[PDB]
RNA sequence: GUGUCUAACACAAGGAAGUUUAAGGCAACAACAGGUCUGUGAUGUCCUUAGAUGAACUAGGCUGCACGCGUGCUACACUGAUAUAUAUAACGAGUAAAAUAUGCUUGCAUACUUUUCCUCCGCCGAAAGGCGUAGGUAAUCUUUAUCAAUAUAUAUCGUGAUGGGGAUAGAUUAUUGCAAUUAUUAAUCUUGAACGAGGAAUGCCUAGUAAGCAUGAUUCAUCAGAUUGUGCUAACUACGUC
């Protein structure tokens, strides 16, 4: 199979395996549509 | 302007008595008189930033740049090559895109720094990293600072 | 008097010696600046005060700049694959080299050649 | 505009119009008398 | 020996250290002279002239400035100089004289005594500015 | 020119080449290109003056012109010219 | 001794308790140094498909670091810290002079 | 003691229309060594009316395309322009500048009818008129911005037809006269 | 002062602040057949399910170009560009494969050591960049008591599509990647277009805002003319009305 240790197909959402829209900030691999569901249980609070 | 009626007591002994630009141009003229440094070779074809796209226009520039380096060395004794690149940094015109910052030419900076080390006015500290002035380098700068301070006074 | 004819077909005098030279070829200025320094013209002075020797020096430099101390990277035009050396163009040689390049792309039938033949951008129009 | 001659109060635009020279030549004329936006007052 | 007071405009903060001395005034590594723009030098010489330099020659001043740009820093310096003059006159000289001195400064302006209140409004989505928007269309 | 170019070593050929070409050869030929080249070499040597080499199952556009390539028809279709050295195919684009 | 948590109340509570504990066994402590707050900041578009208005919100997961340190032998400080803890506070001990 | 640029005392001016005198910064607490003070003028209507006239002039001058926010050069240009006026005529440059502001202020304005204009509005329009004339003269021209400003001020003080400020002021008044 | 003299407003003074101190977060009742089943192991029905509309691999394509409309960037210059010089900031962010070694004929087979993200520093490189290595799980090292650019100063143009401007194009040597060609991205020299301040129209904005100038983060194997933050330079003009 083709090399996928780089580029878009190397990465996907942990929760749902999405092929786009993945937040890789702080190296947790979750797509934003998943992230808004879980951000409170992960620990995040909103102020702005 | 050039002579000022200040409301306070000036130091009359060091690099902050004299105007930075006047010091740099005057000291550069002294360095050229002395015959302290040469280009060498590759440094003839430079431009300080990449986007300048002309030779330095004021003709006495190399000694001025050297002199400007010496003033910074007196200020900060922990300097290395990356510090000089950032210090002399400017904006770079990206044409049909906005400007962004770009580091100055590193080989000429390295050449001046190394050549001054060889001529004994600066010294690499490998522990507590960075080139500083030697006491001989500092004394020469202080002597020049006193001479200029005397010249502004009379 | 205040004017002089410049070799390679320009007539100047109020213009600075670099500014006259650049207004021929080397208009990116850096090529002109190295030529001015090599020639030994006064770069802050005007072109109508130039001597015949100064003009001759500039033409000599323009024709052959490799003998002078100008770097290989600094010179325009480079390898071009073929054995007969291709370093440095300017003027009708620049025009000729462009025409040769255009002919070579056309002869290949390269994408860029075809686009040049069409009379359109290398990158594509991008919906204008 | 047509100002260009090498050879035939202080304010460089005024010097350049009156004697029909460039402002670069006018600054040279100011320096010759003396013997950026810098003052000549 | 030593008393300390300060100035604050925008990010910039200038702490001024007023010691018993002989009339030296410093700005970090620099003499007071080396501000650079003539306009903003004149602004920090201004309170010194309003008191008079013959009332300042028994004290040495060093100031340390961090934060902001040049225009913001000079107003922070002018505040730090103002408060510096005042703190020396309260701590060494005389409190009644300090109130009298403070009155002269205050009538001239309140700006050296009480710093600028202006602080940045944060960017919001849908425009470059704080309140400003990218162009609407139909 | 050409006779010397055919004679010279791979290190010399990369040194003569422009840096993009030089980097490609330094990075690696891989399977594909080498496999095709061997087939093109064999076909060119064993043929008389006349009909030319065929396409490859992988339809390659990713290999540039080298001095022994000349006169071969590449994989959709174009024939490599003598003076085409280092300049890629340009092939399989589309027009109005 | 360095105290880390993402729980604001629990780190604050434990700090007062360990200080109180320290004076019980009469240990020489430097007053609690609250270290610069580290925030995990996420700027998120509100629309899940990105349709309609360009609405963004900024989420923060704010982690608390604090230090209290002691001039003592290792054994007393380690035993006192080990008994006094609350589960969401993650503690590390730092060794000191005799 | 206190003098603008260390050379102009600026403690005495002539009456004008009397309305102008309240606004202008001739008083010793409003006169200054150098203009830059940059206050807060948004509290209420008459807060901005207390501004130093030289600060108001440099702020008015500085806005124009490429120039926006270059305040120190605008101070240097006004300082140079006042020096040009001082050389050209023996009257104090500030006094001449006050005369230009008096002359530049129109006394009527209009809607579809004609109306009077307030003293604050007259001052704001006059300052604006002087800077617009200097700016118009400056852009795409050989003359210096300092030279343009100084010439516009003296000519407006004179009441010359060469002045952009007089020409605009006359035009605003003429439109008011036309409307009524 | 004005006000049922209540609720409260207006002015001045005091004061760090007087409008609720300034900015966000926050988000009723009830809708819209608004958008999204191209995010979901949320999901009905209907289609499809072995020369598959699944998974996967090789190219090509999403960007082509008589032409029409959004939104930004760069410009149209002497209140400026050009070359040198002075000044300075805040938010951040920083763990299964490579290298080395052995046996065989670039290739094949095996072992083993660490490379892995930020880069100080030291040499070499016009420039990009290269090589050698250090310190960092971080208020500590990168690096931020100093990392920026407009500002501003002295010089050079002396106002003429001009040395403004960088479209468009040619030769390079580099960097990432299996692959760079339909300029990937990078620099060097050369090439030197339009644009002379913008019709009918229409956008945003009341105080550190508006505007100008930068810069961190996001996507990232590779890249900002984007978005989102952050600082600095610091205006005008009402201070109201339908």
């Amino acid at each position: 199979v083709h090399p996928k240790k780089y580029g878009q197909g190397s990465r996907q959402c942990r929760v749902c395996s999405n092929k786009h829209a993945i937040i890789r900030k702080y190296n947790i691999n979750i797509c934003r549509q998943c992230f808004r569901e879980r951000a409170d249980i992960i620990g995040f609070k909103k102020y702005r | 302007r050039l002579l000022e009626p200040v409301p306070f007591v000036k130091t009359n002994n060091c690099i902050k008595d004299v105007d930075a630009d006047l010091f740099i141009r005057s000291y550069a003229t002294h360095l050229k008189l002395h015959n302290k440094i040469t280009y060498p070779k590759w440094c003839t074809f430079v431009k300080t930033g990449k986007g300048r796209k002309l030779a330095p226009l004021n003709e006495d520039w190399y000694f001025i740049r050297a002199s400007s380096i010496l003033r910074r060395l007196y200020l900060h004794p922990d300097i290395g090559v990356g510090f000089l690149r950032r210090q002399f940094s400017s904006k770079q015109r990206r044409g049909v895109a906005p400007n962004h910052t770009s580091l100055a030419s590193g080989k000429i900076l390295r050449s001046i720094l190394q050549q001054l080390e060889n001529l004994g006015y600066v010294e690499q500290n490998p522990k507590k990293k960075g080139r500083r002035l030697t006491t001989k380098g500092e004394n020469a700068i202080n002597n020049f600072a006193r001479y200029i301070n005397k010249k502004v006074y009379n | 008097q205040h004017i002089l004819r410049i070799l390679n077909t320009n007539v100047d005098g109020k213009e600075k010696v670099i500014i006259a030279l650049t207004a021929i070829k080397g208009i990116g200025k850096r090529m002109a600046t190295v030529i001015c320094k090599q020639a030994n013209v006064d770069p802050t002075k005007r072109a109508g005060e130039l001597t015949t020797e100064e003009i001759d020096n500039i033409v000599h430099i323009m024709s052959t700049p490799t003998q002078f101390k100008i770097p290989d990277w600094f010179l325009n035009r480079r390898k071009d694959l073929k054995e007969g050396k291709n370093i440095h163009v300017i003027a009708n040689q620049l025009d000729s080299y462009l025409r040769e390049d255009l002919e070579r792309m056309k002869k290949i039938r390269l994408h860029r050649g075809l686009r040049h033949h069409w009379g359109l951008r290398v990158r594509g129009q991008h919906t204008k | 505009k047509l100002n260009h001659a090498v050879f035939i109060v202080i304010t460089p635009s005024a010097i350049a119009e009156k004697y029909k020279v460039n402002l670069s030549v006018a600054r040279a004329v100011i320096n010759h008398l003396a013997d950026s936006q810098k003052l000549y007052t | 020996k030593r008393v300390q007071t300060f100035g604050k405009k925008k990010t910039a903060v200038a702490v001024a250290t007023v010691t018993n001395g002989k009339g030296l005034i410093k700005l970090n590594g620099k003499n007071l002279d080396l501000v650079e723009p003539y306009i903003l030098k004149t602004k920090v010489y201004e309170p010194l002239w309003l008191i008079g330099s013959g009332k300042l020659k028994n004290l040495d001043i060093r100031i340390r400035v961090k934060g902001g740009g040049q225009t913001s820093q000079i107003y922070a310096i002018r505040q730090a100089i103002g408060k510096g003059i005042i703190s020396y006159y309260q701590k060494y000289v005389d409190e009644s004289t300090k109130k009298e001195l403070k009155d002269v400064l205050l009538r001239y302006d309140r700006s050296l005594l009480v710093g600028d209140t202006r602080r940045c409004e944060p960017k919001k989505f849908g425009g470059k500015g704080a309140r400003a928007r990218y162009q609407k269309s139909y | 020119d050409l006779d010397k170019l055919l004679d010279l070593s791979q290190d010399e050929l990369i040194k003569l080449f422009k840096a993009r070409q030089r980097r490609k050869f330094q990075r690696g030929i891989s399977k594909k290109a080498k496999s095709l080249l061997k087939k093109i070499r064999k076909s060119k040597k064993n043929c008389e003056p006349g009909e030319k080499p065929n396409p490859v199952p992988t339809h390659l556009r990713n290999m540039t012109i080298i001095p022994e390539m000349v006169g071969s028809i590449v994989a959709t279709n174009v024939e490599i010219k003598p003076e085409m050295i280092g300049y890629y195919l340009g092939e399989f684009s589309i027009t109005y | 001794i360095a105290l880390t948590s993402k729980n604001l109340r629990a780190i604050e509570k434990v700090c007062s308790d360990i200080m109180k504990g320290a004076k019980e066994k009469n240990l020489n402590v430097s007053g609690p140094v609250r270290l610069p707050v580290k925030t995990l900041r996420i700027t998120t578009r509100k629309s899940p498909c990105g349709e309609g208005t360009n609405t963004w919100d900024r989420f923060e997961l704010r982690i608390y670091k604090r230090l209290i340190d002691l001039y003592s032998q290792c054994e007393v400080v380690t035993q006192m810290t080990s008994i006094n803890i609350d589960p969401v506070v993650e503690v590390e001990v730092i060794i000191t002079d005799s | 003691d206190i003098k603008l640029f260390k050379k102009w005392s600026y403690e005495e001016i002539n009456i004008a229309d009397l309305s102008l005198v309240d606004c202008i910064a001739v008083s010793q607490k409003a006169c200054v060594y150098t203009p830059h003070t940059a206050g807060r003028y948004q509290k209420k209507r008459f807060r901005k009316a207390l501004c130093p006239i030289v600060e108001r002039l440099v702020n008015s001058m500085m806005m124009h395309g490429r120039n926006n926010g270059k305040k120190l050069k605008a101070i240097r240009i006004v300082a140079y322009a006042f020096e040009i006026i001082h050389l050209m005529t023996g009257e104090n440059p500030l006094q001449v500048f006050v005369n230009a502001v008096q002359k530049g202020g129109p006394r009527e304005d209009s809607t579809r009818q004609a109306v009077d204009v307030s003293p604050l509005r007259r001052v704001n329009q006059a300052i604006y008129l002087i800077c617009t004339g200097a700016r118009n003269a400056a852009f795409r021209n050989i003359k210096s911005i300092s030279e343009c400003l100084a010439e516009e001020i003296i000519n407006c003080a004179n009441e010359s037809s060469s002045s952009y400020a007089i020409k605009k002021k006359d035009e605003i008044e003429r439109v008011a006269k036309a409307n009524r």
